[PDB]
């Protein structure tokens, strides 16, 4: 019961995948040819971990997940990786061309190519559970699959599972490793036709993990490789609750209740710590309290914005390993005398906790050093906004002049759609202002 | 209440349905708008290119007739 | 994969076209014989991009010889690399093309431009996935410059959905002595700004001022131009031939460099470029961003750039190269439009060219182009005046009105990237 089926959609969505999966089997011991000796349940049973591996009767534990590109260079690498017994050969879906960073091709011209497979191959993953719970789609919003595949398999999933749940894990885009001047028009298009069907969206901002690996990391000129392994730690504390069990266990969609107030209002705000080398490790055990007054950082969020310059909404601590309510609530009291905490006025100020004893542990070779403690914030704060509004003045620059709108209008769209994308992204906008003014 | 609270499930099934049913039909519309304007674009380059062809053969047949 | 198909047209066209394969062939290990003798699994691991798999391991460029006159091309069969040409790709005429574009397009470029289809459509059928086509000649003769832009709308009919890429040589009166050049360099533009995705322009009146004045050579021959296509040629399509994540395709390059359809025409740029009697990231940068490095006759300081891709070859710090990036734009702002905000894509690629250490490839949209058209457009009008020589084409069977449009276009071309660099954003 209570499966959730992980979707992997272009390149970054892919290469996220790989990272988390690879963290999930080591969190769970779950060699690379899915054995799991620990799991004395052999065919099946309804652990924790159940909800994102199915067993087979030869006792391997599959990945409830499917890997779908429009080309085929980045999940040709899964299929010879490390991790290729893994997955069964149905579960990475591969096209032949890309959608060349161009969001009509990924959504209209290439997708509808495939899209019917790749549903047919997402039905045959239900079929399996006995109690789907929802999807979580990783994308990136810059790229034309992560955009264009991603929207049109969220319009579709809504039509063939109802309202069933569906998360994101959206990769916003960032200068220092963007490939595509057009990104900004593929996140608006891909953020107005995704927003009615998404449940709840965390936004990973590229140049905020950038710059957290070379600040807390010493890295030079971080990697995919590096950012990814970084956000799959924050994706293994959001999914935790899922796939471990605890008495001081929050379930996910319990955080959720409490993050979204209207249904789209339903972005929330991810910061996490500790992110320390292993040479700044060896001296230093982090506290409860120091890992949480790192959560108030700015510079530890997965998005670039002044949550001192909006209000909050919300405010969630979701707490690994050597954590103890006592320290909790010990930190949480210091935080709240010392730090500019400002909520809405029609919403209440506590803050919602959840711990989870297993410890975090990181992938060998890594640079994050292995510690006792970690947190997760995820908070609903109006800041997020400020993410929106770089993206929409990047927008208006280039389409005042319709500049690459050719591409799109090649491909069939029409510049009514462009317009129509922006104006959702205006009222958007404007409902992150008026959620934040005080009530009369 | 017994009416009530099966008018309340009536109506939550009623939603979702319609949910359903005009995302369904969004989503057929905008396929098949795409689909006629993307070929509506390759039909206008097409005839471009065949009104160069016959300009070529009116350009070798009026050099035919000043021999 | 995704396979390109190379087509070579005309004496210019075959010429640079046998350079650009040998220079790639020893990038990627191919010996004359087309066997592969490497040392690296990076030069086979797209190497099906340029080259088809033969029996025996065999790599064959997938590549087409057209010419209307055998000359060049039996100096190519009979060249360095003549032997790893697919004999059954060589399509050539006798009848020859005078220096005339209506002789290429019209009459003798037709007769034989089905048989050139021929050989075109055989290659892309053996494709996974063709994704275009790239063709190498010049505007200022007449098979090339003529049966070329035929090549391409009769092939543009047949695959309209996949790109097309040119290498266009650009006439230049201290290169060549032919009169009626900027007749066909012109009537040659007009084709190529309705038909192609994206057009380098090869101007050989930069070539021979780099040649001159840069690398101290007091009579460039051919073989000396032809040494900075190679070059550049190499430079342009690394991202095509080998793993990366910018522009590794001809159509993510058009959709990161092409804004509006009709503005595709690039000014390449190579560095570093000094004479045979005489580095650092900085200097690279400083240098790629230099007028004496453009490949066209063109100063980017008199135009602003629409957008900017730039390939580093070589070991080098990519924190360094981050930093100059960042560091020419911030301090030349002026120069690139404000409305397209981070036009400029930056790559590195590990492996150098054989020669150099480090290198670097500079493909830019610059408005400043239009000094290249605005030359051959005053070339061209100076003769269209007096009627000079219109009666080798209209022998042909052209009628004035045909050239009075091919004027207009140009002129218009030219008014287009003077419209986006007087353009602001607020
Ligand atoms: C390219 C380059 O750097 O050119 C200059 C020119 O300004 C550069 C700066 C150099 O340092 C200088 C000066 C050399 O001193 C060097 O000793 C040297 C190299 C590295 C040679 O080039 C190589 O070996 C490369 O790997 C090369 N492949 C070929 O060129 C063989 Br088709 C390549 C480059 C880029 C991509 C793929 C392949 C060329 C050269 O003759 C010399 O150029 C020329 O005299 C020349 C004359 C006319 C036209 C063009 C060049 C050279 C020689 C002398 C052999
Ligand atoms: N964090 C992270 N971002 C990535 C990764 N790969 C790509 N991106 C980002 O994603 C955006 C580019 O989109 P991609 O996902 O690579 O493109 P795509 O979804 O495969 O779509 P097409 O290739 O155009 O068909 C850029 O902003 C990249 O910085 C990754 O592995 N990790
Ligand atoms: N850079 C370069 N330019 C060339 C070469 N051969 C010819 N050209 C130029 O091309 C123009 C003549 O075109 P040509 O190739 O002879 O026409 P075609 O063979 O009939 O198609 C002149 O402007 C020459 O300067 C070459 O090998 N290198
Ligand atoms: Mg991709
Ligand atoms: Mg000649």
């Amino acid at each position: 019961m209570r499966e959730c089926i992980s979707i992997h959609v272009g390149q970054a969505g892919v290469q996220i995948g790989n990272a988390c999966w690879e963290l999930y089997c080591l969190e769970h011991g779950i060699q690379p040819d899915g054995q799991m000796p620990s799991d004395k349940t052999i065919g099946g049973g309804d652990d924790s971990f159940n909800t994102f591996f199915s067993e087979t009767g030869a006792g391997k534990h599959v990945p409830r997940a499917v890997f779908v590109d429009l080309e085929p260079t980045v999940i040709d690498e899964v299929r010879t990786g490390t991790y290729r017994q893994l997955f069964h050969p149905e579960q990475l879906i591969t096209g032949k061309e890309d959608a060349a960073n161009n969001y009509a091709r990924g959504h209209y011209t290439i997708g509808k190519e495939i899209i019917d497979l790749v549903l047919d191959r997402i039905r045959k993953l239900a079929d399996q559970c006995t109690g789907l719970q929802g999807f979580l789609v990783f994308h990136s919003f810059g790229g034309g699959t992560g955009s264009g595949f991603t929207s049109l398999l969220m319009e579709r999933l809504s039509v063939d599972y109802g309202k069933k749940s569906k998360l994101e894990f959206s990769i916003y885009p960032a200068p220092q490793v963007s490939t595509a001047v057009v990104e900004p028009y593929n996140s608006i298009l891909t953020t107005h036709t995704t927003l009615e069907h998404s449940d709840c969206a965390f936004m990973v901002d590229n140049e905020a993990i950038y710059d957290i690996c070379r600040r807390n990391l010493d890295i030079e000129r971080p990697t995919y490789t590096n950012l990814n392994r970084l956000i799959s730690q924050i994706v293994s504390s959001i999914t935790a609750s899922l796939r471990f069990d605890g008495a001081l266990n929050v379930d996910l969609t319990e955080f959720q209740t409490n993050l979204v107030p209207y249904p789209r209002i339903h972005f929330p705000l991810a910061t996490y710590a500790p992110v320390i080398s292993a040479e700044k490790a060896y001296h230093e055990q982090l506290s409860v309290a120091e890992i949480t007054n790192a959560c108030f950082e700015p510079a530890n969020q997965m998005v670039k914005c002044d949550p001192r310059h909006g209000k909050y909404m919300a405010c969630c601590l979701l707490y690994r390993g050597d954590v103890v309510p006592k320290d909790v609530n010990a930190a949480i009291a210091t935080i709240k005398t010392k730090r500019s905490i400002q909520f809405v006025d029609w919403c209440p100020t506590g803050f919602k906790v959840g711990i989870n004893y297993q410890p975090p542990t990181v992938v060998p070779g890594g640079d994050l050093a292995k510690v006792q403690r970690a947190v997760c914030m995820l908070s609903n704060t109006t800041a997020i906004a400020e993410a929106w509004a770089r993206l929409d003045h990047k927008f208006d620059l280039m389409y005042a002049k319709r500049a690459f709108v050719h591409w799109y209008v090649g491909e069939g769209m029409e510049e009514g759609e462009f317009s129509e994308a922006r104006e959702d992204m205006a009222a958007l906008e404007k409902d992150y202002e008026e959620v934040g003014v005080d009530s009369v | 209440k017994r009416e009530h609270e099966r008018e309340v499930i009536q109506k939550a099934i009623e939603e979702n349905n319609n949910f359903i049913k005009m995302a369904k039909e969004k989503l057929a519309q905008k396929m098949e708008s795409n689909k006629e304007n993307r070929e509506a674009h390759l039909a206008a380059m097409l005839e471009r290119l065949q009104e160069k062809d016959k300009h070529a053969e009116e350009v070798r047949k009026n050099k035919e007739l000043k021999e | 994969m995704r396979e390109i198909v190379h087509i070579q047209a005309g004496q210019c066209g075959n010429q640079i076209g046998a350079k650009f394969w040998e220079v790639i062939s020893d990038e990627h290990g191919i010996d004359p014989t087309g066997s592969y003798h490497g040392d690296s699994d990076l030069q086979l691991e797209r190497i099906n991009v340029y080259y088809n798999e033969a029996t025996g391991n065999k790599y064959v460029p997938r590549a087409i010889l057209v010419d209307l006159e055998p000359g060049t091309m039996d100096s190519v069969r009979s060249g360095p690399f003549g032997q790893i040409f697919r004999p059954d790709n060589f399509v050539f005429g006798q009848s020859g093309a005078g220096n005339n574009w209506a002789k290429g397009h019209y009459t003798e470029g037709a007769e034989l431009v089905d048989s050139v289809l021929d050989v075109v459509r055989k290659e892309s059928e053996s494709c996974d996935c063709l994704q275009g086509f790239q063709l190498t000649h010049s505007l200022g003769g007449g098979t090339g410059s003529g049966m070329g832009t035929l090549l391409i709308s009769k092939i543009r009919e047949e695959y309209p959905d996949r790109i097309m890429n040119t290498f266009s040589v650009m006439p230049s009166p201290k290169v060549s002595d032919t009169v009626v050049e900027p007749y066909n360099a012109t009537l040659s533009v007009h084709q190529l700004v309705e038909n192609t995705d994206e057009t380098y322009c090869i101007d050989n009146e930069a070539l021979y001022d780099i040649c001159f004045r840069t690398l101290k050579l007091t009579t460039p021959t051919y073989g000396d131009l032809n040494h900075l296509v190679s070059a550049t040629m190499s430079g342009v399509t690394t991202c095509l031939r080998f793993p990366g994540q910018l522009n590794a395709d001809l159509r993510k390059l058009a959709v990161n460099m092409v804004p509006f359809p009709r503005l595709h025409f690039f000014m390449p740029g190579f560095a570093p470029l000094t004479s045979r009697g005489s580095l650092t990231v900085p200097e690279l940068t400083q240098q790629m961003f230099d007028s004496k490095n453009m490949m066209a006759a063109c100063d980017p300081r008199h135009g602003r750039y629409l957008t900017v891709a730039a390939i580093f070859r070589g070991r080098m710090s990519m924190k360094e190269v981050d930093e100059q990036m960042l560091n020419v734009q911030n301090k030349n702002s002026s120069y690139f439009v404000e409305w397209i905000p981070n036009n400029v894509k930056t790559a590195v690629c590990d492996i150098p060219p054989r020669g150099l250490k480090m290198s670097a490839t500079f493909i830019g949209n610059s408005t400043a182009i239009q000094e290249l058209f605005k030359r051959i457009s005053e070339q061209f009008t100076a003769m269209f005046r007096r009627k000079a020589f219109l009666h080798w084409y209209t022998g042909e069977g052209m009628d004035e009105m045909e050239f009075t449009e091919a004027e207009s276009n140009m002129n218009d071309l030219v008014s287009e990237y003077q419209q986006y660099q007087d353009a602001t954003a607020d």
